[PDB]
């Protein structure tokens, strides 16, 4: 799943196997450089791709004046009463009406979903 | 509605350089992720690590008409970590009353002064 | 102090009145034209590369500064006169202002001698003038003055 | 030993230098002094768990400049010089980055307004003629 | 509803949670303990693959909800994949009791015994997800 | 224009790699792969090009989006080779390679993203902006950013008499 | 100790003119440069154009070491300045303006497909198979 570049010419490293050792290797095309593979997973394709939207949220959104603010959902970390909530509005979800809360307290960008 | 006539972005660019904005030619690409891109008239000028302070400063300057003229647009896309500044002609704008702390900055003294226009 | 709701309706239309007392209703037209004459025309002339001739003597031409006079009309006898907008409407004239530019001509004759002459205010054409713009004759005329010119 | 060879003695000495960006007025004042021999003094105050860096403008030069440090891990900056004798040399490696900011909040903008006015002084614009050129 | 399922097109992508490709050199200790629990059972007395087996592995995780909605069975999917590709690929799947539905896919042993062995498995992955009809 | 090819095309190689990004530069008949344009700018190593397109390598979803584009331009691994490739499609055929490279540099220097810069030292500035365009395209494809609305008047300008007249005057003064 | 409340003050000196101009050399952090291995270094102007208005070319340890190409920074510091502070025995800081800013990017040293040969690989527009094998032929 990870992406690596050869230390020689900083080009994309692609997977390759060695029959003699039967161990996964990452080899650079234009460089002939080789590296020992530690992940063992060439790639993972997520059809559902249920990526946690909380990671995608930016804590700075609390500074948006147009986002609604609720005092009924205190921050779980710092306990601040005021919080700003919004919807994902991210494509490829095929369904999105749940609210994502972000603590409005400065220096506490805590984010959660009820 | 008013249509902006346009003005030079030079004063804004100079102020941004004076302010704590890192030039695009001097930074490393790794620093762009956390910082917010600064666009002036569609040209990516640099990045800033304190967008909230910069926007407050920019808004203060435009309201005081110090370095930023009235018809200059300052847009901060908080989600996209971008600050877009526009100075060119053809932008449609309208005058709006400023509100701070749920209070109009327009007070009775302004109305009284206008009454004797 | 603070505008109470009982006085907001009067207060807001005092604000709107002052806006139109200043801006008017065709401000976008006039401001755009004023910028073109005041800034764009000069910038376009300044941005133009100097004309270099070489075919030996070398001639350089640089267009320095732009001048614009009042909208003028020339009688068949050649006498200039200010062109009132009403005269332009009646006599089917074009409301245009003469355009002049300062041109500096420097010649290098390969003899290590440079001769520089400036042709101040060289006529380069006529720019149609938007009415009631900063460069229009009606600009800065009181309503009484406009009536004397048969202008509404 | 060759003309194109670059001296690396400074790097071998692990020489440390600081990269600082300064405003125009501070540089302009230094240029105005023309290098008399002194333009100010840099003061560094280190606390139990914090460090403070500031620069003081010379009183004669005028007739505070707090310094904000920046992380250097984002880039590796080294200084190289080209001597007039055509002998390139590496002065050293930058070990800290800082920025100089003014102390004035609002009154500073007045200086900028003049500076913007000075910058716009040579911006020529069309002139209006009372009479048609004859 | 039985007629509805028999008509509405269902490709592998619909009931597939995710697909991953691992090198998987040793089939016994394939990737992680989760596969170890049931992969051995197939490999205690394996058939039609004792000769050889491709190194690269294509692991498919199937959504339980989507499978239940269309009343699809893992054996049927394996037969469908087997029918489409014949003996070109070897399909190993876990029992339905396990909370996670898995389906290990590899390439024929005869080929193991020209494009590439990992890129080709990638082509099959996309081919099975969209073109293959369940 | 920076465009991502549709997935409609069916193939073992096309389907596996995904969708590739191509750039429609001015004065070029045919679409140019995006990674070639970055090579022509002076960024050869994949790490360097991706640093201008992807600002966070920790995100794997965006990295996989540019992989098909890297493979498309794998043949071109030098700036001069990339410049020749763009010049080959130029407005006029290049008699010799030197003319092609010079023409390609001419287009990139001034005809491509002129607002970013029109000088010879603006390659880094154009690489960042071109990477931002690719980055913007990836966000749209990934669904992380909504597609822009043509009807939005934020994305609109009104040409009044001034800009209109100035456009005419530039042509007339050049004629003069 | 004294470090908990240490206070230091140093003077600033700005010499009028210096015999040697000061420039800035920048390397990417991901490049992982190592000055210890820099046994030899050669810095010469590039010859691609064929002087002061051309990019620089940096060569380290001859052909064996990594080769970097320098490019002058396009941006102009008309409203900004850059200075370098160097420690000296006298203890008074010295500020030297930077004449120019240059960015150096490493150059790969391996068989690169020629432009004429790249045309041949263009026929395999997307029909390319086993991308690894392409460089084996070269
Ligand atoms: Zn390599
Ligand atoms: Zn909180």
């Amino acid at each position: 799943v990870g992406i690596r570049f050869c230390q020689e010419c900083n080009n994309m490293l692609y997977p390759k196997e060695d029959k003699e050792n039967r161990i996964l290797l990452y080899a650079c095309r234009n460089c002939d450089y080789q590296q020992e593979a530690d992940n063992s997973c060439i790639y993972v394709n997520k059809i559902t791709h249920e990526v946690d939207e909380l990671t995608q949220i930016i804590a700075d959104v609390s500074q948006d004046p147009t986002l609604p603010r609720t005092e009924d959902h205190p921050c779980q970390k710092c306990g601040h009463k005021e919080a700003v909530f919004f919807q994902s509005h991210s494509a490829r979800a095929e369904d999105a009406m749940r609210l994502y809360y972000v603590c409005t307290a400065p220096h506490c960008g805590h984010r959660w979903t009820e | 509605a008013y249509i902006s006539v346009g003005s030079q972005p030079s004063p804004i660019l100079e102020f941004l350089e004076e302010w704590s904005m890192e030039n695009l030619e001097e930074i490393s690409p790794a620093a762009i992720a956390d910082a917010t891109k600064i666009f002036v008239n569609g040209c990516w000028v640099g990045i800033h690590k304190d967008p909230e302070q910069l926007m407050n400063t920019l808004r203060k300057l435009r309201r005081q008409m110090d370095i930023i003229v009235s018809e200059v647009s300052m847009i901060r896309d908080i989600r996209e970590r971008e600050i877009r500044i526009y100075t060119d002609a053809g932008r449609i704008c309208r005058p709006l009353l400023i509100v701070e702390k749920q209070k109009l900055l327009l007070k009775k003294r302004h109305i009284d002064q206008l009454k004797e226009r | 102090d603070e505008i109470t709701p009982d006085l907001w309706q009067e207060a807001c239309w005092i604000v709107i009145s002052s806006y139109f007392d200043e801006k008017g209703l065709v401000r976008q037209q006039l401001d755009s034209f004023d910028e073109f004459i005041q800034m764009s025309v000069q910038r376009i002339v300044e941005d133009a590369p100097p004309i270099d001739l070489q075919a030996p003597p070398r001639y350089l031409l640089k267009f320095e500064q732009i001048y614009l006079s009042k909208p003028t009309h020339w009688e068949r006898d050649g006498a200039p006169s200010p062109m009132m907008p009403n005269e332009a409407r009646l006599r089917n004239l074009t409301y245009s202002a003469p355009l002049y530019v300062d041109i500096t001509k420097t010649v290098i004759k390969e003899g290590e001698e440079q001769l520089q002459t400036q042709h101040q205010k060289t006529f380069i054409g006529k720019i149609p003038i938007m009415l009631r713009s900063t460069y229009c004759l009606l600009n800065g005329l009181t309503d009484r003055d406009l009536c004397e010119l048969n202008e509404c | 030993a060759e003309r194109g060879e670059l001296d690396l003695t400074g790097a071998k000495q692990n020489t440390g230098v600081w990269l600082v960006k300064v405003p125009k007025y501070l540089s302009q004042q230094w240029a105005k002094a023309s290098g008399r021999g002194e333009v100010g003094k840099l003061r560094i105050a280190k606390t139990q768990g914090r460090t403070e860096v500031s620069f003081t403008l010379n009183e004669d030069l005028a007739n505070e400049h707090p310094f904000v440090l920046q992380s250097v891990g984002g880039q590796t900056l080294t200084v190289f010089t080209e001597s007039s004798s055509d002998k390139l040399s590496l002065e050293g490696i930058v070990v800290q980055r800082a920025e100089c900011r003014p102390a004035a909040s609002e009154n500073y903008m007045r200086l900028k307004r003049l500076q913007i006015e000075e910058s716009s002084k040579p911006v020529r614009l069309s002139q209006q003629l009372d009479k048609v050129v004859t | 509803k039985d007629i509805l399922c028999r008509l509405e097109h269902t490709t592998l992508r619909k009931v597939t949670a995710n697909t991953a490709i691992y090198y998987d050199p040793n089939p016994q200790s394939t990737v992680v303990a989760e596969d170890q629990e049931w992969v051995n059972v197939y490999y205690e007395m394996p058939d039609f693959d004792v000769a050889r087996i491709s190194p690269w592995l294509l692991r498919v995780e199937l959504d339980r909800k989507h499978m239940t909605d269309r009343k699809l069975t893992m054996e049927q999917i394996a037969e469908k994949i087997n029918a489409g590709f014949g003996d070109d690929l070897n399909c190993i799947f876990n029992d339905d009791n396990a909370e996670k539905l898995v389906l290990r896919i590899r390439i024929m042993n005869s080929d193991e015994n020209k494009m590439d062995d990992d890129v080709f498995l990638r082509c099959i992955e996309s081919n099975m997800l969209t073109d293959m009809t369940l | 224009w920076v465009s991502m090819l549709a997935r409609g095309g069916q193939g073992a190689k096309k389907s596996a790699i995904g969708q590739r990004i191509v750039a429609t530069l001015p004065y070029i008949k045919q679409e140019v792969p995006i990674i070639i344009v970055f090579r022509a700018l002076g960024f050869v190593s994949d790490r360097d090009i991706l640093e201008h397109i992807i600002y966070d390598f920790e995100d794997p979803e965006m990295m996989e989006m540019v992989k098909p584009s890297l493979d498309e331009a794998f043949v071109i691994q030098e700036q001069n080779v990339a410049l020749n490739f763009i010049g080959s499609r130029g407005a006029k055929p290049g008699v010799t390679k030197e003319k092609r490279i010079k023409y390609a540099k001419e287009v990139l220097q001034k005809e491509m993203l002129p607002h970013v810069g029109v000088s010879d030292f603006c390659e880094t500035k154009k690489a960042y902006f071109l990477g931002y365009m690719v980055h913007r395209l990836l966000l749209a494809a990934l669904g992380r950013r909504e597609l822009d609305d043509r009807d939005h008047y934020g994305n609109k300008r009104l040409d009044l008499a001034g800009p209109l007249l100035a456009f005419l005057f530039r042509g007339m003064f050049k004629n003069l | 100790g004294p470090s908990s409340q240490n206070v230091t003050e140093y003077v600033v000196r700005v010499p009028k003119n210096t015999t040697k101009k000061y420039n800035i050399m920048a390397f990417n952090a991901a490049d992982k440069v190592n000055f210890a291995t820099w046994n030899q270094a050669r810095l010469e102007r590039d010859l691609s154009n064929k002087p002061e208005d051309q990019p620089w070319l940096l060569r380290v340890n001859g052909k064996s070491g990594r080769k970097f190409k320098g490019i002058k920074k396009g941006g102009v510091t008309e409203n900004t300045s850059y200075y370098i502070f160097t420690q000296c025995p006298d203890g008074a800081f010295e500020a030297f303006p930077v004449h120019n800013w240059y960015n150096f990017t490493p150059l790969a040293r391996h068989r690169t497909l020629t432009a004429e040969e790249a045309e041949e690989e263009w026929e395999r527009r997307n029909k390319v198979l086993n991308h690894f094998s392409i460089m084996q032929q070269r």
